[PDB]
């Protein structure tokens, strides 16, 4: 009310309204799902168009050969944060000949987002990210919120009506976690998960976006006719 | 006075055919009259079907190859995984090299 | 009325932020007192440790700024420690630059100048503290100099600070009316500490255990704080008279 | 450094600081530009609430940017000096690097760019000035007349006016200027310019300034008597 | 942050006026009147001191009239402290020009630069403008004798006769009435004093409430002399014209 | 007042949303993409008859293979075009090749959110970027001050956009010829424009692989206008 | 009024309302504690299991500074990480110049001054965390608790978060019942019990226990996480006491 | 670098400047004009390090032209020479100084007098009846010391100048490929085409 | 972080007033009375030492300060603001004058420098004006003795005699009746003490009054001999005893 003019102001109950309004931009964003087994990690994203004449806004971005994310909210902010991750992954490779741990990737994003919530003039990032990766400790899935909070999960979803997929994955937990050494089945579980967040619209060929990374699989994205297999 | 350059010896050779190309190089690495390694490769696969060698001062050679390999990586990121053509790679390497015009990479480069 | 939020003048020529910083001074509800002997300067302060979980040895508002200078603070501990660290750095730099130990009054002026800046510059708030500096200066002898959020400072024959400062002040005034001198006419610092505690007891009307007090003593070439047992030894001496 | 974003969007999509800068232009003395077949004429109103003026030394309303291009304006006088100075410096810088004087379009484009920059830079307000820039490109005999405004938009005009009561004189020019046949001579162009100012001015005494620019750096300012002859001639034809 | 307390000194009103410039001019209208009159053989500067006290040291005082160089002087109306900042800048600027070209600075060039500095404070920096209006009186070999005025907006204009500060409306009407082009310095001296005497808010115009100066070619052959009048000289010139 | 980079309670940036209102006040610009080329057309909208309309420059070349049309506060577009041209030429210098249309658009859109308390406010202009490259062929992009860009088969921006877009929804198909697209832009511009459409108050342009980006002459457009009127009367 | 709208502004009381508002954010956070023992310190924290989908043991909240200091906090988690990052920079520069690892009181003031600095200007926001931290140095064991204002003290036991009062009451009993001292292995067990008892104030979601410790004898003066057999033993001890 | 001469007579200033541009063992050009018009009645000839000469000359030209437009007025030759001197005096203590020597010939319209200023790269200014830079002076000054009168006509000055060029063409080691001669007087600047 | 206050805190109101300067002058009005009187062979500046507590040692707080050997200053208003102005004034006398000309600045020019510092606090970003009016007395070879008043705006005026602060209105009227152009230094000291008694309420002695003069050179206060041209400071602070001697023949 009187305490939402900027990020540097606390409300009387200890809330940061600008951070909460940034969180609100994610809720308006199109649904995206993340889930993993012990061998692979999968991102599934529902893309959104302006109208029937327009393209479908790309939701998934590659960060390294072993890491990448999906976005929900302000896309330019995702570009800034993904670019930062690309550099951090790259620094680790050039300087230490070391693939950046997915956990460190999360810590780095948390700290970058945090600085924008404590200083005057700046604004919080207006996007949520789901980071998947395969490193020296196996497969990983992270959830980034622009409050700074990063959380490691077996599965999750963010965006509009993400609660449907999140409930589904919570039920399916014991099943999909043991889909080891089978990419197509782990994707099928993710495609079924994102289907619980659909209303009036269904998954088409230029609507669905899937990404996968794993033990013997570099981070690769599937669009167009390559996702027809899963509809 | 500190001399930032050295000579690691060796020699390289590139020949082009009709539908192929070779880039060869000996694996010996030296300083003065001593052998450092009998097998230290200096011809590298940089991706996008480009092979590269920067022969002369190995520290500069490795740095340049490292930078170009990284340039290929970012070319993909910035231009929708487009393949870097050999002519585009050549022009890119010119800028890498000339960027250090007043403190040169002490190498002869072939791709 | 934004003239009450930053350090600019109000229509009546006042600086409300400075005035409110003065009120922060009493937020700890602790009273301090300083007196001078012939050879020494004694400062005492109440020590209130309400929480049982606190480590009482770490609860202190007296600071050793340099080997010769001590400082007691009336105000919240974060601002108190901010002032202490700066004072320590200033005293150290002075010695390096000018080849001799920073005098108590010069440090007081310097810290007062820094405080003044916060009353004139908008981006910096005043510290909600009152700083009492004590030493036995090699030129001026026993010295008490006190700084406040307005940037004011002055030397003292003796002084007191806190919520019940006026009672202690008049108590000391009445003694110096009687004694007719500028200091406590006593040889040992031990008895000057005893005087300080005695007159604080009379003014406040409370009794003190060894853990209810905190004592700093400045002599030639060193300032030091007393342990609980040093104070207990001192409390026993008062009781047996 | 002072950083405040002074020029910002409002809910309806307007930048009020830019729009209020236009109000400053509307307050300024009227300025008019008319281009003929072989010349451009810049006319300027001078308010007569100021007697005891020294016209020798008082800043003239029309300024030479180079020997071949001129700039008049409407709005804040102090603001205009900053634009004129920058324009003059760029004129010499262009001659130095390109080895050719500026085109009137280029000079206009530069001045307009400066004005635009002040509408989305922190800590600055927009220029309270609109300009009329006129002249001839090097080795060219085609007349050029351009207009700029605080927002930064610029465009070419066969004839145009800016400042107070400019809507009245624009009305006049819109029915009195034939695109198919522009004022064929210098005399015709000056007369149409003087006529248009007489719709708004008051007395044709020391209230009107006229500057004539012809090809190949041929710029001259008319004196009182020369202008007064146009005023005298127009009024006698009017009584009919 | 600090946005809360920003007055925004360099913005436009909905009508297209600069608030702070307008309010600075309002401030200047309460300052003591200063008059400049340009004759064919010299210039007069006359200014009224702001309500004087009898214990003020009058001879070693300078409030209204300042020397910029040997050929140029200014009359001040507004905040004196603000004026001195600008005066020192103007003095330095004149010397920079002399150092560069080995010629005394033309009056307009000096006036323009000082006016440009004022302009800057109205367009950028977020600072309050200088609450000062100048009357510049000077000579150079291009235009001869010149009078200018500048105000907080940074706008300057040339004049034959002009007033700044208090009662300019009444003062300008009186100057416009009695001024003519073939006027001499001694006539201009009389007009300046007569105008102040009628427009003053005081009971009667006396020597102790005035500063006076002339810029003549009344030295010896083709050179200019600045005369900042002493108290006794103002007392005499006030008697000579029959005001006291 | 309030921060320039402030979020609304609905999760949108106030300044970005307000700049979108400025663009709605702008003159209409339409783009249609075909397999034979991309056509760009704009309403000039002269504020007065004395203004020489050919000096109104709302269609602009970025490189030989990329063109651009604008709508809104058109003065704001100058630095966007300058950046686009430099980005295009710089890439050619570094890589001895033409830069992809999408990469160009992304580079322009990187400027968009570089405002706050960088420039003081967002851009008040939307761009239609049309071009060709070897990888993705003929492309049309709509670049907004939000920093977002969509690829379009056809798109209208400006005051008559929502009406024109609805018309483009019906008319566009994947087999349109270049000539068909030219007429379609003219037709839809004539529908949403205030004043009557002619060669002086509307401008056409196109980009083809063979001839690159070309702005049409007033003579060429006039014949396409005459061809359009005759075809509508013919049934 | 309006005194609470800007950081570093004194109210007529002499208070900085913005700091007090940051304290509300801390009170909203999960419970964390610190127990000082014979030759070291023990840290524990409540991790609310929001969902089944959280990977157990893999969202670590306790942080190490240098090799001998542990830090835990309640409130805005990102703010706590920022403070630890600074703490690590401070500890590194101390060791760089002075060779010896940073003493705990020295380290405590480094954080204190930094947090206090964020109450001096309106262009920064106060920290939305209370931080419990400590370790072992040349003078033995030290436990500290730092608040948004920059205020910190040494503690025998410390607690912050939603279940601070419950935890404090339980801490006070240990101090009374063990005047001679508590052992490191005992303090680990007690820490588990207190987190479980403090969980009653946050009992909708069930939780995950996390413990760490520094001890001169048990961990050789270095910070280590309690895992495996020692953790499960501590969990079982806590489970037995609630029933 | 090469022969720049200057002679101030009764009513005009005459500047003669060699036409050769030599680099190594090759004369690259034999028609080079080593001069710039700073204003209608002010001409500057220049001579020194390659590149520096023209870069400096044109920079000065731009500044004087900028001044002319701003004030709608022509600076006096004295004022221009002082500006030029200061620029060189700044330059000599820069990281890389301008190695350029100049002569400034001007006609002061207010004084109705010709004026010749000699300024070297250090910023050493002198007003002279006749001037030269480089080795040229070693030959021509004794010749001018003898034959020069302050009341000479422009024609007499040109004959005096022919005598200097003849002496230089006889005793100088290089072929400087003749001179371009320009006259500065009340009517401005004009070039003598047949010399 | 960093000083984000890069804008003026003193601005013109619609009526033309500079609010913060007016309010600073109001703070000066509340301040304790100080005065200055110029004689033919010297200048006297005086003020009351308002003690904050009887436990305070008012000797340690100096309201009258030496700026140069021939210039002294006193004030009315906010003490802390005055203290830092004296520090800056002493330094600027060296940096912008003595280190250039090898001699101390004349009174008018040092005053001019202090005025500049006070003017800048009225226009620069993120600062309030100084809440003091200064009276600066001094001597220099070519101007003789002088007395100046400097206000929060940065304006300065030369005075024959004047007062500032609490009871300045009455004190100025008192000085008008007594001042003539033939006053000797001792006569001016006498009048200064008389004028000050009117505004002082409590104790009136050498311990509650602070008074200094600018008069003859004091070779005994120089600290060295051997250089004939160096003859000692003209500024001298009267002792507590010296004041009481003159209060008997009052
Ligand atoms: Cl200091
Ligand atoms: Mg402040
Ligand atoms: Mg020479």
């Amino acid at each position: 009310n009187n305490y939402d003019g900027d990020t540097v102001t606390f409300s009387p109950t200890g809330r940061l309204f600008q951070v909460e309004y940034a969180l609100e931009a994610i809720k308006q964003g199109s649904v995206t799902v993340g889930l993993r087994s012990n061998t692979h990690a999968v991102l599934v994203a529902l893309k959104r168009n302006a109208d029937e004449l327009s393209s479908y806004q790309k939701k998934i971005i590659k960060c390294d050969e072993h890491m990448g994310l999906s976005l929900a909210g302000l896309a330019p902010d995702a570009r800034v944060l993904s670019n930062y991750l690309r550099q951090q992954c790259n620094y680790s490779s050039l300087v230490f000949n070391r693939k950046l741990a997915v956990e460190r990737a999360g810590h780095l994003l948390c700290d970058k987002a945090q600085k924008n919530t404590q200083s005057y003039g700046g604004r919080p990032y207006g996007v949520g990210l789901l980071i998947i990766g395969y490193d020296k400790s196996g497969a990983h899935l992270l959830e980034f919120q622009p409050s700074g909070n990063v959380t490691e999960l077996y599965g999750t979803a963010i965006g509009a009506r993400s609660q449907g997929a999140k409930t589904y994955l919570e039920r399916t937990l014991d099943t999909f976690i043991k889909i080891d050494g089978n990419p197509d089945e782990l994707i099928k579980a993710g495609v079924e998960a994102i289907s619980q967040s659909l209303r009036d619209e269904s998954l088409t060929v230029d609507n669905l976006s899937i990404a996968i990374v794993g033990k013997d699989t570099p981070f690769t994205i599937y669009d167009g006719e390559a996702v027809a297999k899963y509809i | 006075q500190f001399n930032p350059y050295g000579d690691n010896g060796g020699t390289i050779l590139g020949i082009a055919g009709e539908d192929f190309a070779v880039l060869a190089g000996d694996t010996r690495n030296i300083t003065d009259y001593s052998i450092n390694s009998r097998y230290e490769p200096k011809v590298f696969d940089c991706g996008d079907n480009i092979v590269m060698s920067a022969n002369g001062f190995a520290a500069d050679g490795d740095a340049l190859v490292k930078r170009f390999k990284n340039s290929v990586k970012w070319y993909h990121f910035d231009h929708n995984d487009k393949k870097l053509s050999i002519n585009s790679a050549a022009r890119n390497i010119q800028h890498l090299l000339y960027g250090k015009r007043f403190f040169p990479y002490y190498v002869h480069t072939i791709i | 009325g934004y003239d009450r939020h930053i350090t600019i003048f109000s229509p009546e020529g006042r600086l409300y932020q400075v005035e409110y910083a003065f009120k922060a001074t009493n937020q700890t509800n602790i009273n301090s007192l300083a007196v001078r002997g012939k050879d020494c300067t004694v400062v005492i302060s109440q020590k209130k440790v309400p929480d049982k979980l606190l480590d009482p040895t770490t609860v202190s508002y007296i600071f050793c700024i340099s080997r010769t200078i001590g400082m007691v603070v009336n105000g919240p501990i974060p601002d108190a420690r901010n002032a202490a660290l700066r004072a320590k750095a200033e005293a150290a730099e002075f010695r390096y630059k000018y080849g001799y130990d920073m005098p108590c009054d010069v440090l007081a002026k310097r810290m007062a100048n820094l405080s003044q800046i916060y009353t004139q510059r908008a981006y910096m708030r005043p510290l909600g503290v009152i700083l009492t500096f004590v030493s036995v200066d090699e030129e001026l002898g026993p010295s008490i100099y006190k700084t406040d959020p307005a940037g004011y400072y002055v030397g003292y024959k003796a002084t007191a600070t806190g919520p019940k400062q006026q009672e202690i002040t008049t108590n000391l005034e009445n003694h110096f009316k009687k004694s007719k001198i500028d200091h406590i006419n006593e040889e040992s610092w031990e008895k000057v500490v005893e005087f300080a505690i005695t007159h604080m007891i009379d003014a406040l009307g409370t009794e003190f255990s060894k853990n209810d007090l905190e004592v700093g003593v400045a002599t030639k070439d060193k300032f030091f704080t007393l342990s609980a047992e040093n104070i207990e030894e001192r409390l026993v001496a008062i009781a047996e008279q | 450094g002072y950083d405040r974003a002074l020029s910002i969007f409002s809910p309806d999509g307007h930048i009020f600081q830019v729009e209020y800068a236009l109000e400053a232009v509307k307050r300024g003395t009227c300025a008019v530009g008319v281009k003929g077949k072989n010349c451009v004429v810049l006319g300027c109103e001078r308010r007569s609430t100021l007697k005891l003026q020294d016209t020798r030394i008082t800043p003239s309303k029309v300024s030479k940017i180079d020997s071949h291009v001129v700039l008049s304006f409407s709005g804040l006088n102090a603001d205009s000096r900053i634009l004129i100075e920058k324009a003059r410096v760029e004129a010499q810088s262009h001659r130095l690097t390109l080895e050719d004087p500026v085109t009137v379009e280029y000079l206009t484009r530069y001045v307009a760019g400066v004005q635009q920059r002040y509408t989305q830079s922190g800590g600055v307000r927009p220029f309270g000035v609109s300009t009329l820039i006129a002249g001839f490109d090097p080795r060219d005999d085609e007349p050029k007349l351009y207009q700029t405004e605080p927002s930064g938009i610029y465009s070419s005009w066969s004839a145009q006016t800016i400042g107070r009561n400019s809507k009245t004189v624009r009305e006049f020019l819109e029915k009195n200027y034939d695109r198919k046949e522009p004022p064929a001579t210098v005399e015709e162009c000056v007369k149409l310019t003087v006529r248009s100012l007489l719709e708004v001015v008051q007395t044709g005494a020391k209230n009107i300034e006229i500057t004539v620019v012809k090809p190949d750096s041929d710029i001259v300012a008319l004196s009182s008597e020369e202008i007064n002859q146009y005023v005298t001639q127009i009024e006698q034809e009017k009584q009919e | 942050g600090s946005r809360r307390y920003d007055s925004r000194t360099t913005i436009f009103s909905p009508e297209g006026r600069l608030y702070q410039v307008e309010y600075a001019l309002e401030s200047i209208s309460h300052a003591g009147t200063a008059i400049g009159i340009m004759a064919s053989d010299g210039i007069v500067l006359a200014a009224e001191r702001k309500v004087t006290s009898t214990l003020l040291e009058q001879d070693t005082s300078t409030e209204k009239l300042y020397k910029l160089n040997d050929k140029i002087a200014v009359a001040v109306a507004g905040l004196t402290a603000d004026a001195e900042i600008l005066i020192n800048t103007a003095r330095i600027h004149a010397q920079n020009y002399l150092k560069t070209y080995n010629e005394d600075i033309p009056v307009e060039i000096l006036v323009r630069r000082l006016s440009d500095i004022k302009q800057g404070y109205t367009q950028h920096g977020g600072l309050r403008p200088f609450g000062v209006s100048f009357i510049y009186a000077g000579y150079d070999d291009r235009y001869g004798y010149q009078l200018y005025t500048s105000n907080p907006s940074g706008n300057y204009t040339g004049w034959k006769a002009i007033s700044v500060g208090a009662n300019t409306s009444a003062a300008q009407t009186l100057l416009q009435m009695d001024y003519k082009d073939d006027m001499k310095v001694d006539d201009a001296i009389e007009l300046a004093l007569k105008t102040l005497s009628k427009t003053t808010d005081s009971s009667a115009l006396t020597y102790d409430r005035l500063e006076f100066a002339t810029i003549r070619k009344g030295a010896n052959d083709g050179e200019v002399y600045q005369k900042i009048f002493k108290p006794q000289e103002i007392k005499d010139i006030l008697v000579k014209t029959g005001i006291t | 007042d309030r921060g320039v980079s402030t979020f609304s309670p609905e999760g949108r940036l106030f300044q970005v949303e307000y700049s979108l209102e400025a663009i709605k006040l702008g003159s209409t610009a339409i783009g249609i993409a075909t397999k034979e080329g991309v056509v760009l057309g704009v309403e000039k909208r002269a504020t007065s008859p004395l203004l020489e309309s050919d000096s109104i420059e709302k269609i602009v070349e970025i490189d030989r293979h990329i063109g651009c049309a604008m709508s809104g506060l058109t003065a704001d577009a100058r630095s966007m075009i300058e950046h686009a041209r430099t980005a295009a030429v710089t890439h050619n210098l570094y890589y001895d090749e033409d830069i992809n249309v999408e990469s160009l658009t992304q580079s322009v859109c990187d400027l968009a959110l570089r405002f706050g308390e960088l420039m003081s406010r967002p851009f008040g202009v939307a761009l239609l970027i049309a071009g060709h490259d070897a990888d993705d062929g003929y492309q049309l992009f709509h670049a907004e001050p939000s920093g977002t860009f969509y690829r379009y088969n056809a798109k209208a921006i400006g005051s008559g956009s929502e009406g024109a877009q609805a018309e483009l929804l019906n008319e566009w198909h994947s087999s349109l010829t270049l000539k068909e697209a030219e007429l379609l832009v003219l037709k839809i511009l004539k529908q949403v424009m205030e004043e009557k459409l002619d060669e002086n108050n509307a401008q056409l342009s196109c980009i083809t692989k063979q001839d690159g980006f070309k702005i049409y002459d007033n003579e060429k457009t006039a014949e396409l206008i005459k061809e359009l009127k005759e075809k509508e009367a013919a049934e | 009024t309006g005194y609470d709208l800007s950081n570093s502004v004194f109210s007529p009381d002499g208070r900085n309302f913005q700091v007090e508002y940051a304290v509300k954010a801390v009170e909203n956070g999960t419970t964390s504690i610190g127990i000082k023992c014979n030759d070291g310190v023990v840290f524990a924290v409540e991790k609310l299991i929001t969902s089944k989908l959280l990977v157990p043991q893999k969202n670590v909240k306790i942080q190490v500074v240098d090799r001998h200091i542990g830090c835990v906090y309640s409130g805005l988690i990102p703010d706590g990480r920022h403070l630890v990052n600074r703490g690590r920079e401070e500890a590194a520069s101390f060791k760089k110049l002075y060779k010896t690892p940073i003493p705990i009181p020295a380290f405590a003031d480094r954080l204190g001054q930094y947090v206090q600095a964020h109450t001096l200007y309106n262009s920064v926001r106060p920290f939305g965390v209370s931080t419990i931290f400590g370790g072992v140095d040349k003078n033995g064991a030290h436990l500290y608790m730092l608040e948004p204002s920059g205020s910190y003290w040494g503690y025998k036991g410390a607690a912050t978060g939603k279940g601070r009062q419950s935890a404090k009451a339980e801490l006070e009993k240990l101090v009374d019942h063990h005047p001679e001292g508590l052992s490191a292995r005992e303090a680990v067990k007690q820490a588990a019990k207190i987190i479980y008892l403090a969980h009653e104030d946050n009992k909708e979601k069930d939780f995950e226990l996390e413990i760490s410790w520094c001890s001169l004898s048990e961990t050789n003066g270095l910070h280590k996480f309690v895992k495996g057999d020692l953790l499960q033993e501590a969990i079982d001890f806590a489970q037995k006491e609630i029933n | 670098m090469d022969i720049i001469l200057g002679i101030r007579v009764q009513d005009s200033v005459i500047l003669a400047s060699s036409k050769a541009v030599t680099r190594g063992i090759s004369v690259l050009k034999d028609s080079d004009d080593k001069t710039r018009q700073l204003s209608p009645h002010t001409l500057m000839s220049f001579a020194g390090e390659a590149g520096d000469t023209v870069q400096f000359a044109e920079y000065i030209q731009a500044n004087i032209q900028l001044y002319s437009i701003r004030e709608d007025y022509e600076l006096s030759p004295q004022a221009v020479s002082s500006f030029v001197r200061q620029e060189l005096a700044k330059s000599i203590r820069s990281r890389r100084p301008y190695q350029v020597n100049v002569l400034i010939g001007g006609y002061d319209k207010k004084k109705n007098k010709p004026e010749l200023y000699q300024i070297d790269y250090l910023g050493t200014k002198v007003e002279l009846p006749y001037g030269a830079h480089g080795y040229s002076g070693f030959y021509t000054f004794s010749l001018l010391d003898h034959h020069y009168r302050p009341d000479m006509t422009t024609e007499e000055g040109l004959d005096l100048l022919k005598l200097c060029v003849q002496e230089l063409e006889k005793r100088m080691p290089m072929d400087f490929k003749g001179v371009i001669v320009k006259i500065v007087d009340k009517d401005g600047i004009r070039q003598v085409d047949d010399f | 972080m960093t000083d984000r206050y890069s804008f003026s805190l003193t601005t013109f109101s619609p009526s033309g007033k500079l609010g913060q300067i007016d309010y600073a002058l109001t703070a000066v009005k509340q301040g304790v009375t100080s005065l200055g009187i110029k004689a033919t062979n010297g200048v006297v500046i005086a003020t009351e030492k308002k003690s904050s507590s009887p436990l305070a040692m008012s000797e340690t707080l100096s309201k009258v300060s030496l700026l140069t050997p021939d210039i002294g200053a006193v004030y009315s208003g906010m003490g802390p603001d005055y203290r830092v102005l004296v520090d800056k004034s002493r330094k600027v006398a060296h940096t912008s004058y003595k280190r250039i000309y090898g001699e101390y600045p004349p009174t008018k020019l040092l005053v001019s420098e202090v005025a500049k510092i006070m003017q800048e606090a009225t226009q620069s970003g993120g600062v309030r004006p100084f809440g003091v009016s200064l009276l600066i007395a001094g001597h220099d070879e070519f101007n003789g003795f002088s007395l100046y008043q400097v206000d929060p705006s940065g304006s300065y005026f030369p005075w024959k005699a004047t007062a500032i602060g609490k009871g300045s209105v009455a004190a100025k009227t008192f000085l008008e009746k007594r001042w003539n152009d033939e006053l000797e230094l001792e006569d001016a000291i006498h009048i200064a003490l008389l004028t000050l008694k009117e505004s002082v309420e409590g104790e009136f002695n050498g311990d509650t009054i602070e008074l200094a003069i600018i008069g003859d050179e004091n070779p005994d206060l120089l600290g060295y001999t051997g250089i004939p041209t160096d003859k000692g400071p003209r500024f001298r602070k009267l002792t507590s005893q010296e004041i009481n001697d003159r209060l008997e023949a009052l």
